[PDB]
C-alpha cells in the first residue's frame, strides 16, 4: 500500500505546471493531473495530463526515493491552500482532511488552525508574512500606524493581500481594523498584486514571505522590495500536510532532516529560489 | 503523589541564565528597561561543573527566553513543573559504550530523569530518531566567533579547511555542532582538528576566545550574535552554514506533544515569540 494519492497546487517556483510534451512528461518534470470541467451546467469533467516541476516537486522526488513510495499527483480544484468555511476545509488541507490525498505537497503554510485537523512534517522552507512595496516606501512593517490605523492618513495607505490563505487568517486574528479595511484591496492573485503595485493602484502588498522574497529577487529593475532586510512577521514554514496519525510522517520527517543535514535543501534553494536583486 | 513535569534545561545565555539564589533561597528581583518584572524560576543543579567529579545539587535561579517560553507553555496547557539543570552539563550525543548511549539532556529525557527538554536544543535527524521535537520556536544557524582583528572569510577559509596547530578552532563537546562535523564527510578534516580542542561548555569556549587561548569558536548564531553584541572585543565572522532550528524535546509517547506544538504555533502567530526575541535576543 505504498502508491499514494498526493495533492499539489501551482505557485511558482515551488510548483510549476506545464502542458504535456509533443507525448509524455520529460526532463525534471513529473506527471500531474488536473480535473477540468466540461461546462458549468454539469459536474462532468476530465483529468488533463499535465507536467509538474519546482522546489516542492524536487522535494517530492527525493522523498519518494528515500521513503520508498510511488504516487499519483494531482492539482487541487476545490479552493487553493486551505480555508475553513463554516467548519468545512477546502483546498489542499481539505483534500487531506477528507482523505482524498495521503499528503499535500506545495507552498503550504504551517499554522495552528490547520495543525488541529492535519499533521505537518518538519518545515522545509521558512515563511511567514512579508510586506512588498516600491523601493523607498516608508513603512516600518505590519505594526506601522499606516497599516494599523489607515484613516489617520490623507490619502490613506492602499494595501491588500490575496484572500483565503494563511496571511489573511493571521491579519484577521491579529489586526481586526486593518483586516476590515484591507478587504476592498483584495487581489485575485500574486500577478495582479505586483501589477497593481507597479501601476500605482496599490501602495503595499502583504503576502507569504517565501513567495514575496522570490518575487523581489526576480523583479525587473529591482523596483519592488520587501520591507526591512526581507523581514518576516508570524514566522512559520512550509510543511507537507499528512492525515492525523499518518503512518508516513515518521519517515517523511527523518528524510527531510536528513536532506537539511546533507546540505541538499540549501542546494534546492540555490537552484530555484535565489534571484538577481 | 506529584504529576509535576520534570523539566531539564542547560545554562545558555540569552536563552537560559543561571545565577545563585539569595541567602534566603529566593531570586533577586529584577526588571527589564520597560519596568516589566523578569520572571524567574528555582532550578536545582550541580555547583561543581568539573568533569568526572561529584555533583552536589543546589537550588539556583533560572530565567531567559527559554524560561519565559516554559512559563507560557505551562500557562497555556495547564501543567505544573520543576526545573533542573542537566547533571552532566551537556546538550546530548549518542556515543558507543558494543551498545550506544545518549548523554546530556537527551540521555536524561530518555531515562525518565526529565519529562521535557526546554532549552536551545537543535532539531536534527539523529535525535529525532529517539525523541519527539516540537515545531521550532527559533530558526537560526552556525557561525564563527573570533577576537576583534582576526580576519577570516568563513567556513571556506584556508585556516579552517587546511588545519594546523598554529590556528586553533573548536566547538562544544557532545553538542549538535559536534554531531554535524562527525556526520558530514566533507568536514572530516575539520572534525579531526576540533575533537582535540572541543570545550565542555559554550561559556568556557567564548571565554577562551577572550583569553587568546581559542582562535575561532563554531557555534549557534543566536548565542554567538548575542555574545558579539555585548562583548565588543568579540565579533562573528562569515555568513551562516547549517541553518537549523531549536525545539522542545519530549518522549515519543508524551501526552503533551500535540498541545506543545500548537502553543508554539500560537505564540509565533500572535507576536509573543517575536516579543521574547525582542526582550532577550536583540
Ligand atoms: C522558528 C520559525 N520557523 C521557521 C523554520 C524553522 C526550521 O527549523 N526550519 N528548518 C528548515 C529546513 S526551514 C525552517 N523554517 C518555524 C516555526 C514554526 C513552524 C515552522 C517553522
Ligand atoms: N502559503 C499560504 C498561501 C499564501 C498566503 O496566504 O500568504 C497558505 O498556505 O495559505
Ligand atoms: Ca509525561
Amino acid at each position: 500500500d505504498n502508491h499514494l494519492s498526493i495533492v499539489t497546487l501551482e505557485e511558482a517556483p515551488f510548483v510549476i505546471v506545464e502542458d504535456i510534451d509533443p507525448e509524455t512528461c520529460v526532463r525534471n518534470t513529473v506527471p500531474c493531473r488536473k480535473f477540468v470541467k466540461i461546462n458549468n451546467s454539469t459536474n462532468e469533467g476530465m483529468n488533463v495530463k499535465k507536467c509538474c516541476k519546482g522546489f516542492c516537486i524536487d522535494i517530492l522526488k527525493k522523498l519518494s526515493r528515500t521513503v520508498k513510495f510511488t504516487y499519483d499527483l494531482y492539482l487541487v480544484t476545490n479552493g487553493k491552500h486551505g480555508k475553513k468555511v463554516n467548519n468545512v476545509w477546502n483546498g489542499m488541507i481539505g483534500e487531506v482532511v477528507y482523505q482524498r490525498a495521503v499528503m499535500a505537497v506545495g507552498s503550504l503554510t504551517i499554522n495552528e488552525e490547520r495543525s488541529e485537523v492535519v499533521d505537518f512534517s518538519v518545515p522545509f522552507v521558512e515563511t511567514g508574512i512579508s510586506v512588498m512595496v516600491s523601493r523607498g516606501t516608508q513603512v516600518t512593517g505590519l505594526s506601522d500606524k499606516k497599516f494599523q490605523r489607515p484613516h489617520d492618513y490623507s490619502p490613506p495607505f492602499r494595501f491588500g493581500t490575496v484572500p483565503n490563505g494563511s496571511t489573511e487568517r493571521n491579519i484577521r486574528n491579529n489586526y481586526p481594523y486593518m483586516h476590515q479595511y484591507m478587504t476592498k484591496f483584495n487581489q485575485k492573485g500574486v500577478e495582479d498584486a505586483l501589477v497593481s503595485l507597479k501601476t500605482g493602484k496599490l501602495d503595499a502588498f502583504i503576502y507569504d514571505a517565501a513567495v514575496l522574497n522570490y518575487k523581489a529577487g526576480r523583479d525587473e529593475g529591482c523596483k519592488l522590495v520587501t520591507i526591512g532586510s526581507g523581514y518576516i512577521f508570524a514566522t512559520t514554514g512550509y510543511g507537507i500536510a499528512l492525515q492525523k496519525g499518518s503512518p508516513w510522517k515518521r519517515q517523511i520527517d527523518l528524510a527531510l532532516l536528513q536532506f537539511v543535514g546533507d546540505g541538499e535543501m540549501e542546494e534546492l534553494e540555490t537552484l530555484w529560489l535565489t534571484g538577481i536583486c | 503523589m506529584s504529576t509535576r513535569l520534570k523539566i531539564v534545561t542547560i545554562h545558555q545565555e540569552p536563552f537560559v541564565y543561571v545565577k545563585p539564589t539569595l541567602s534566603d533561597g529566593t531570586c533577586k528581583e529584577e526588571f527589564t528597561v520597560n519596568g516589566d518584572p523578569v520572571k524567574k524560576v528555582i532550578c536545582t543543579g550541580p555547583n561543581d561543573t568539573s568533569p568526572g567529579s561529584p555533583r552536589h545539587t543546589v537550588p539556583q535561579c533560572c530565567y531567559g527566553f527559554c524560561i519565559d517560553l516554559l512559563i507560557k507553555l505551562a500557562r497555556t496547557m495547564n501543567f505544573t513543573y520543576e526545573v533542573h539543570l542537566v547533571a552532566d552539563g551537556k546538550f546530548g550525543t549518542q556515543e558507543r559504550v558494543n551498545k550506544k548511549e545518549w548523554n546530556g539532556m537527551m540521555g536524561e529525557l530518555l531515562s525518565g530523569q526529565a519529562d521535557m527538554i526546554v532549552a536551545p536544543l537543535t532539531i536534527n535527524n539523529e535525535r529525532a530518531q529517539y525523541i519527539e521535537f516540537s515545531k521550532p520556536f527559533k530558526y537560526q544557524g552556525l557561525t564563527i566567533l573570533v577576537k576583534k582583528g582576526t580576519r577570516i572569510t568563513g567556513i571556506n577559509d584556508p585556516r579552517l579547511r587546511n588545519p594546523s596547530d598554529k590556528f586553533i578552532y573548536a566547538t562544544v563537546k557532545q553538542s549538535s555542532v559536534d554531531i554535524y562535523f562527525r556526520r558530514q564527510v566533507e568536514l572530516s578534516t575539520m572534525y579531526r582538528h576540533m575533537e582535540k580542542h572541543n570545550y565542555e561548555s559554550a561559556a568556557e569556549a567564548i571565554q577562551a576566545v577572550r583569553d587568546n587561548k581559542l582562535h575561532a569558536f563554531i557555534w549557534d548564531s543566536a548565542v554567538l550574535e548575542f555574545e558579539a553584541s555585548q562583548k565588543c572585543d568579540l565579533v562573528t565572522t562569515g555568513e551562516l552554514f547549517f541553518r537549523s532550528g531549536f525545539g522542545i524535546g519530549m518522549r515519543k509517547d508524551s501526552p503533551w506533544k500535540q498541545n506543545v506544538s500548537l502553543s508554539i504555533l500560537k505564540s509565533h502567530e500572535n507576536g509573543f515569540m517575536e516579543d521574547l526575541d525582542k526582550t532577550w535576543v536583540r
